């Protein structure tokens, strides 16, 4: 999933643009990627309770 | 730029390249020390 | 605001090149004269 970024490929993002708005884009991916992980980490969690 | 003659300078000739591969660092051997000049672009950043 | 410490380097460069004095850029001087790091911090000041 992109999570609202130009393109889902990461190292696209570090080859195709400068650093300055890179770090954002790349930002964006691993808050996206965090909180999906966070999410299925919490549905486990009441799974196993 | 290997040709035997060019046009003269007011009725200068117009080329149109398109579709093709071109390598300009062969440029550099013309002569010994020539001009250059390159406006809005770097020349060694016309391979990319 | 205050600084630990300070560093000033001076030189004379083209017109267009100008932009080419930044983190993350590219060219014949960012990469061949003049490289600055990517988490640059301080100021750069151009005149003509």
């Amino acid at each position: 999933s992109k999570f609202g970024a130009i393109s889902s490929v990461l190292n696209d993002i570090f080859s195709r643009l400068d650093p300055p708005e890179a770090e954002v884009q790349i930002d964006r991916l691993i808050t996206g990627r965090l909180q999906s992980l966070q999410t299925y980490v919490t549905q486990q969690l009441i799974r196993a309770a | 730029f290997n040709a035997t003659r060019f046009a003269s300078v007011y009725a200068w000739n117009r080329k149109r390249i398109s579709n093709c591969v071109a390598d300009y660092s062969v440029l550099y051997n013309l002569a010994p020390f020539f001009t250059f000049k390159c406006y809005g672009v770097s020349p060694t950043k016309l391979n990319d | 605001l205050c600084f630990t410490n300070v560093y000033a380097d001076s030189f004379v460069i083209r017109g267009d090149e100008v932009r080419q004095i930044a983190p993350g850029q590219t060219g014949n001087i960012a990469d061949y004269n003049y490289k600055l790091p990517d988490d640059f911090t301080g100021c750069v000041i151009a005149w003509n």
